[PDB]
């Protein structure tokens, strides 16, 4: 009799799995009377209740209204609910910015600790002074009487001490980090382009700690003095809307302006204005003091013998960057794979240091 | 007045030509740019409906079974965009799209210079004519 | 407010729908390929991942 006691309890738990599933589908069976409503937004007030609303799902259709809601939330700049057939306003939904993958990146801030590409104290901390100042007390710019600088410029080799600063420095600030790819805003067919980015600033007005990072964009750089382009004439055209955010009604001091480029070529001088771009962080080849903090993280990853001298390897570095430092133990560790040991001799590591200097450029 | 009396038997045969259209009468009324039909009413997975155009872009991972029984609806299903193969129901696939092609017939040219072309033409004959004679070698 | 979402059709028509049990809470993703009814617009067959095309040209050899 006790054999079924434990089984019937599992059957009752299965009945709930055999019940609550279709229970949500039955509400959709009775929902055939109400068709899924389209998209709409209030534009300009016209009559008492009914206003002018253009549906983004098609041509211009002015629908009716319902008394279930009032005109407090019916003002301009809010999403509404319009029926397909009856053509009325059902209820008031909250304004939706469509947080797509390119609208708001699912990857935010980072899972990584402090700079592994860093080690320059003067330049890295120089960026944090124009960031953390408005975050807590913006009382310094009040006595000076100046607008908070958003300018950040990065020029040099991409991906080496340059790209990863976004996923590292901005991750520890505790602010919203939205990755903004240049290949996601192209929109090859009827490009929305910069109009997509305009919808992204809605998070800045809602959430103050918001950081926007443009990742290695040389595409908008060339101004094409000949102007013989085909699809690139729209690019200089869509760039002017991006300049409006640095020009027109939008003034915040929270969202930071960061744009990176490979080379100081024909790049548009207007965006280079000393008001638009301020901090310019070069990617030089510093001494041991600059690469010291990189070697510590570089050492903690590799498990090897406790006898090593990295001071002589600093002089061995010529034209090497944060990415080339990883190459050192990467190639040196390959020689120990067939040796059935994870220990890396200090001379074996220096052999890979010279090997990167041969493949340079 | 040949065309005048040719339509006499053709209009009567147009209904016979319409008899093949009587298979699918939906959506009003083989080289193709991109495969396009209307709703593909005919059509694991059983029915297969895929269309690529400005409206209602479709994709299906499975296939290779008989839903439609050969041609269906807009009659255009098959290779376009690459990436897309409907094979099993007698496909109109890998067919020239809208393009500019120069195709002529019988480019007749007689002999011109045989002076140094004695063994030089033989090298040209070993290109085309050679596999068309004795491929066993 | 309660629970709701927004779905944009491939026909350039954005539709609004309330809480619907035809999809799982883990299946909700931005830019998720799905399909709905021709009129009522109710999610039925969920399309796979990889929005737009796949690696526009391909050669497969095992």
């Amino acid at each position: 009799h006790r054999r079924y006691d434990d089984q019937l309890k599992q059957r009752r738990q299965n009945i709930r799995d055999l019940e609550k599933l279709y229970d949500k589908t039955e509400n959709d069976i009775k929902a055939l009377q109400s068709i899924g409503q389209l998209i709409g937004e209030v534009m300009k007030e016209l009559s008492e209740e009914k206003y002018i609303v253009k549906a983004s799902s098609g041509p211009r259709y002015i629908v009716g209204v319902r008394n279930s809601v009032d005109r407090s939330k019916l003002k301009k700049g809010v999403r509404v609910t319009l029926d397909i057939t009856t053509l009325t306003i059902m209820r008031i939904l909250p304004r939706e910015t469509d947080p797509l993958v390119y609208n708001m990146t699912s990857f935010e801030q980072g899972e990584i600790t402090f700079d592994g590409i860093g080690g320059l104290t003067e330049q890295i901390r120089e960026l944090r002074e124009v960031i953390e100042l408005p975050l807590k007390n913006p009382e310094i710019f009040q006595r000076v009487g100046i607008k908070p600088p958003k300018g950040v410029l990065l020029y040099g080799p991409p991906g080496t001490g340059k790209t990863l600063l976004a996923k590292a420095v901005a991750a520890t600030i505790g602010a919203n980090f939205i990755f903004s790819p240049a290949s996601g805003i192209v929109d090859k067919y009827i490009g929305e382009s910069a109009r997509i980015i305009r919808e992204m600033f809605a998070y800045a007005k809602e959430h103050e700690p918001c950081i926007i990072f443009m990742d290695e964009v040389d595409a908008i750089g060339g101004r094409r003095f000949s102007e013989g382009t085909s699809a690139d004439r729209e690019i200089q055209r869509t760039l002017m809307e991006l300049l409006t955010q640095m020009d027109g009604f939008d003034n915040l001091g929270q969202t930071k302006i960061i744009m990176a480029t490979n080379r100081p070529d024909t790049l548009d001088p207007a965006l280079l204005r000393p008001g638009r771009l301020d901090r310019k962080v070069e990617i030089p080849l510093p001494n041991e003091a600059g690469r010291l903090e990189i070697f510590k993280i570089h050492t903690a990853k590799v498990k090897k013998t406790g006898e090593f001298d990295f001071e002589a390897a600093v002089k061995m570095s010529d034209g090497f960057n944060g990415a080339d430092i990883r190459n050192c133990a990467t190639e040196a560790g390959f020689f120990a794979i067939r040796d059935d040991r994870d220990h890396i001799n200090p001379d074996d590591l220096m052999k890979a240091v010279r090997k990167v200097a041969e493949v340079k450029k | 007045l040949k065309q005048t009396e040719n339509d006499l038997k053709d209009i009567e045969a147009r209904i016979k030509e319409k008899a093949g259209v009587k298979e699918s009468d939906t959506g009003l009324a083989h080289p193709l740019q991109v495969a396009r039909c209307t709703k593909i009413i005919k059509g694991e997975d059983a029915k297969y409906v895929i269309n690529l155009k400005q409206i209602a872009k479709f994709v299906v991972g499975l296939g290779e079974r008989v839903s439609p029984t050969d041609i269906e609806e807009g009659m255009r299903v098959g290779v376009d965009r690459s990436k897309y193969n409907i094979e099993l129901p007698l496909p109109p696939r890998i067919d020239p799209s809208v393009t500019m092609m120069t195709v002529e017939e019988k480019p007749d040219v007689t002999y011109s210079d045989v002076g140094g072309c004695k063994d030089q033409i033989e090298k040209l004959r070993e290109v085309v004519e050679l596999p068309l004679l004795s491929p066993e070698r | 407010v309660g629970k709701a979402a927004v779905v944009k059709t491939s026909s350039r028509q954005t539709v609004f729908l309330p809480m619907v049990g035809l999809v799982d809470p883990d299946k909700l993703k931005p830019n998720d390929l799905v399909g709905v009814n021709k009129d009522s617009y109710l999610i039925l067959d969920t399309l796979p991942s990889e929005f737009d095309s796949r690696v526009k040209a391909m050669e497969v050899d095992e």
